[PDB]
């Protein structure tokens, strides 16, 4: 049960840090961050439930990819805002591993894993985008 | 023969894909089956080489997800417990779907004995899922209703 | 992955049945193949649930025996060592018969590691036997002689 | 179930051969597939009987080599990494080739646990090789180019 | 070899008890009981032989089912006759298990098992039928 | 699960043999034998159920003791009737052991065991009583 | 101690069934059956005693052979009487094995084993003899 | 020694995050947070000391319960302030487990565990209270 | 060398029997010793062949019992603890009796490691018993009293 | 069969003693052999009973020593390595001496697996020694020279 | 007690040889038995000393072969399965032959636990063979026919 | 690595003995023997290389079969020449085994094995052919 | 089975080398060498057959001894002829060991071993004899 | 002791084959080959003796190197003579390994190993030299 506990608890950490981070971004990035706090919920719901509860959709992950595609066109923490999301990126990375450790151990959480890995690459993009936006000013 | 059994199911699954391909009457399906046949060769190097060589990517896996969603949209609601069959087109894929879930099983087994990249299993699962989409759509475009258990 | 491999052969065999079905030109055969496809779902719950759920019955198995006899009667003497083949109809079933005897093997293996109902294996064996009847009759109604080794 | 799994793959492979046979449009191929189907029964006794009974010979294996060479000559250069497929004829054999290499694997496994004649594995490997020739030629006579990875 | 010995020996018991029981029934039920003593022979012949010898037919088991179907339409031992066949039913049940113990151990005796299980349900029916026939009087 | 199966199956044997035996005794001994077929039912009900189902009462066992006390005041098989109950006594003895084998293995079936042991001593008494009753004539 | 318990208990079964069977035969066969109930006693006396108590004589077994020789000159259960002794034969066969299981385990009960094996072949003869005697009529 | 190290180190993390969080709350909540930084000290003092050093009081935990009772009457991070305390809640939860892992392993830190579990439920309350207080405005 | 040691005691005992034979002055004794010498060869095949070959029978054993009884009758009461000896005739048999009980021991040992027929040990024990009768009678007909311990 | 093998050699040796006895032409020898035959029965109870019963004493053993000395005196110097034989009298004892040293071996083996009194082995060794005296004297009184290797 | 049991059978066999010697009425036989008795002492040093000391030679073994042949010539055809016995002379040797094959067994056992020279076992086997010649000839010169089983 | 070393080393022996033997035969048999020294090279090249290096062709083995077929139409060492090739045959046989020992151990050298087995049967033929050719004279 | 294979195969080598060597000696030594090729055949016949097939005679080995005795009266390879037989001697020695390895492993091939050991000492003698015969010239 | 036996026996083979080969070379190469038969003797003397007996000198190996240096300036078996020495080279190679197997196992035979490895490279040279000498003609 340990890998489950780690997984979710570590997921709790991640979504909490986003909830702090969402206070330093524009309405647009807030509305994204608040969307992810949701999918992480569905993620922890699947996981706590060891698979009985349905998790996130495939449509959720296409959504991410869409975002990744959207931002790629335009030292952590060039800004405090930048630092926030970069901090969130490192958490994401560890959640991504602690969830990977869940899968190899049982065989639960495939989409989740994928969802989380795209997500840390997105967090990266966001941090670097505000870096750009404030440096463009 | 750790990864050996794994490779041999890749070659096994691969042949099945190219049978269902040659039966399909639709271009997006045949294209898909072919991208896969190729990605199976990659997948098969990732495992044979321990990852040292060509590797399964995220976009490879992302691509598969992009397509499932696009087809889930055409189908709609998927009631659970579909009796496999309907047409030769749809049937042949249920066969290939099966060997794909077998493949998954064979990758599961290997990991616990030799290092394997996750993307290998992640791709492997999405492939089974997507072969299920194929069978479905096939009957759909043929106006053939699935039986549910 | 005790019963896991078992389930995955059920899903595997099931897809094969629905291929041979869609090829058969006879109604009693297609009906049969379909009853089975269904009973495979039952069989697959009996094992997944440890029997707690829906269970393979005697009548399920009795039904299979009722049909084999009725077909043994149409055929007559079955010389031993039939080279599989003859027609696409008969060939496809020999394929499915094979996966059925594989299934048996996979059930044998599981029992010695996790509790399984006997009816599961009893049904599993009668199914292989009956798929042999099917191939045979198919060639018979097609007026196609089996080759014997 | 040492050799048991082995036998069950022989019966499995055998059914596949007789499917690809009934699809082939060429006589030398169909003949070949049939000689094999027979030799599989021999191979299956050699293993079931520990060799006490009928045995796989050198000429059996020699015959297979004689045919591969004769076909390598018609084809010519075989670029490596052939994506399986092309036609239904060629596809069906890639399926049978696969189960043949599976068979090999299953013989490998048995030897390390029970005595097996070498000729069993030697025949088993030449058979996989030769099924590859078949698929190839099939596409050739159909004027169908293989895709290479 | 033990499970074989048990199996057959226990089968010897069963067919002996039938042979006693067949003395208390009408000609019709006798002629059935004498038929089963035969199929049990073919059963023990297969089993003693560990599979080399051919056992009972599938046609034999359809025959049983036919009988089961035939009688289902119309505390052990309402009569001494009833008690006899019910006694035979308990033996059947144990033979049925001791033969099951043979199969899981080797992989021999599938039809037999089936034949025996239908048979104990038939023995049950018969006992209850004479119970009915004498109580109908 | 084996010791349970043996236990009950062997119990099935016992109650069947009583059901045959009850046909050779007076109304009084029949009405006793039919009472025991009941308590054996409650016995197998407890046992099949591995303890979840309530078995026999303590009042049931006092009843037995009462009978033992009642008959003690007044080679197997001096009569065929005698032989019957003596045959039942040997079955009882084996059921008594096969149920003992259940208890040491799990910790279920204490009253049952006791009930069965008194019972075989009663079966003994009965057989010897008809021996007396026919020899007194 | 288990193989001993089985042995004797199973022997108790055998001698009980004889005691029932002896009621269906002529005075001559009764007087034989009653003799065997005795030697089985001496058999169980040796066995329960694990060898300390003397069992049956060699003279006892010559006696059997004499009988075997005597009757050989002239489907179970051509008669109910026949069925009885044939039923006794199957019990004998199992006692014969359960006593064999005692010997290999300890090294007690050699004559017994021999005595029992001749005995089941005798039981066979008897059953078939009354079959003859009633069919000769 | 590992579970101790984790425990305390993870406790060091918790009290540090409070020390950051206490800068965003009213004087009242600051004075509470500063009280807890103390009890966590006494907690780590007990734990580092493997039990030799006295930890926190029972009176400390009643105090918590009092607070829980006090606030219950009136997505992480409706505010940045809210997010802070919610972040502290997830840390608390992990400290609570890493201290639980200490107890089962040795048998030290019972009050601590209890103290920490009440505490995460309090952190939860606080975060939600400022959420209320700013939303009430 | 499971049954090997067993065989070698048979050959050992056998030679001893034929020594005591050539010393005996009585025909029923010599006959007996000879039947045995023969039955030892049988006994020795039963064990060497696993029973596949010639086998020890009941009549073989029955015969031995028939003779012991006939001699117990001539002797009468056998007080226990007979100091072996008396005459050369009686002494030689006590030697052979001893090797016979050794043989028993050696059969006991083998059974627990390789399958042996019971009749083998049953015959083996009756033989020791009967060799005791022989020694006794020998002294009796010689009018030689046994010493008792 | 711990002490079992031990007992069976006692019975074995005992029979041999009573053969050599019946051959000896001298009274002190025959007496000796008989005391022993008896003491073997004691020795055999000491072991069968774990000592609970009758027990081998010191005087039993002392007696044996008293006799060896008395005979060493008659013989004189015993050159080492005596080829056994000379007369039937002397030969028969060398046989019994041998089984006595075998007995020793068998007692050695048992002690390391079940409790045995020392006096058992002490008596057992003195007995072998004394049987050597017997053979010697026998040839001496027969005026038969031993051969030395 | 590795070689210990071995030595003790040498001493055992040796005594038996010198009994059969003292019974034989022929000089070539008695000579032979004596050479052996001696060579047994050698054989017994080879084993006790690990070969460091006196050793069994080829000529020792060669000598035995020279004699068997010379006697096979006098006998002629040896039908198989000779019931041991015939005369006291022939019987006594069958006894010694037996202990010789026992000895072999005891040497077999030791080798697998401590180093032994081959010549030890080679001599040991030829000795058993040659003791068989002796028994035979003995009955021959006594005009006594062997019984065959 | 041992089975490889044996294999090749033993192969080195074989091709050396041929190289001696080729001096005693006609130009025709020399030109064959020199061809085989080549295929043995390709054999050792595959084997030393554990499979990385390509070995002999299938066409090579048909060639052998052709020769076998060709010569079969028309005590070792009827001649010294005969003895040579027969000596080569025994070496072939051992190389054939030492290469078989390579395959079962790894799964390398299938054609080789086959090539070598046909070859020893050919060596046999050649030896016997010169025996014929000189005896025909 | 390995020690058997080695044994015979290694024996095949030996008899082949003799067959070459017999071409360099007088008619007398040839006729001996050809005799030994025979006894080696009977040797391999026994051995391949694991003992079922009768091997060589004792008379065969006396024959050898006779020869040894016969020649003893009158650096390897003083001549090429000498070298031949000395080469055969080393092979003999290894066959002698590989056959010894068969015996200790099973308990087959006693005369063979002996036959072979005398034989290598004979090979030695022969080589040294031609050395003498050509040096005497 | 096995690796010793192999070693020496295999060495016996080598020196025997040289003794045959020395008959096909000039006096000069003969006198070398005869020198090596000696050093191989000293080699086997050391080895049989497990180290007690002194083996070959260092001066012996310099001598070899000198020869190697001497000949390097100017398919097995261009001649029969060539084939001989090449055959000797393969034997050398195996002796070289079987002696290597002695060293790793005990720690005896270092110079020997070295001596043998230089030697096979020399054998190679010699074979190729006569190839040159006859081809130069």
């Amino acid at each position: 049960d340990d890998p489950i506990i780690e997984a979710n608890g570590t997921l709790d950490e991640l979504t909490s840090f986003i909830g702090e981070a969402k206070h330093y971004v524009d309405e647009e990035m807030k509305g994204i961050l608040e969307e992810i706090q949701n999918d992480i919920y569905k993620i922890m719901g699947e996981i706590g439930s060891k698979g009985k509860i349905e998790g996130i959709s495939e449509e959720r992950i296409k959504w991410l990819a869409g975002l990744i595609e959207r931002y790629s066109e335009m030292l952590p923490g060039g800004t405090l805002e930048s630092a926030k999301l970069d901090v969130c990126r490192t958490i994401a990375r560890r959640a991504e591993r602690k969830v990977a450790t869940v899968l190899r151990e049982f065989g639960i959480g495939t989409l989740a894993a994928i969802y989380l890995a795209l997500l840390s690459r997105l967090l990266f993009l966001l941090a670097r985008v505000i870096e750009i936006e404030k440096n463009k000013l | 023969s750790p990864v050996v059994e794994v490779q041999g199911t890749i070659d096994e699954l691969n042949s099945f894909i190219g049978y269902a391909l040659v039966l399909s009457r639709w271009d997006d399906i045949r294209n898909d089956l072919f991208r896969i046949q190729n990605d199976l060769f990659v997948l098969g190097e990732d495992v044979s080489t321990g990852g040292k060589g060509r590797t399964v990517t995220m976009d490879m896996i992302i691509y598969l997800i992009k397509r499932s969603v696009e087809m889930k949209a055409e189908i709609g609601k998927i009631e659970l417990f579909v009796v496999p069959g309907g047409s030769v087109e749809s049937a042949s894929l249920h066969m290939a779907r099966a060997v794909s879930r077998r493949l998954e099983r064979r990758i599961k087994a290997a990991s616990e004995l030799t290092e394997i990249n996750a993307n290998v299993l992640l791709y492997a699962n999405m492939l089974s899922n997507i072969l299920f989409m194929h069978a479905l759509i096939s009957n759909k475009r043929l106006n053939i209703p699935e039986k549910i258990w």
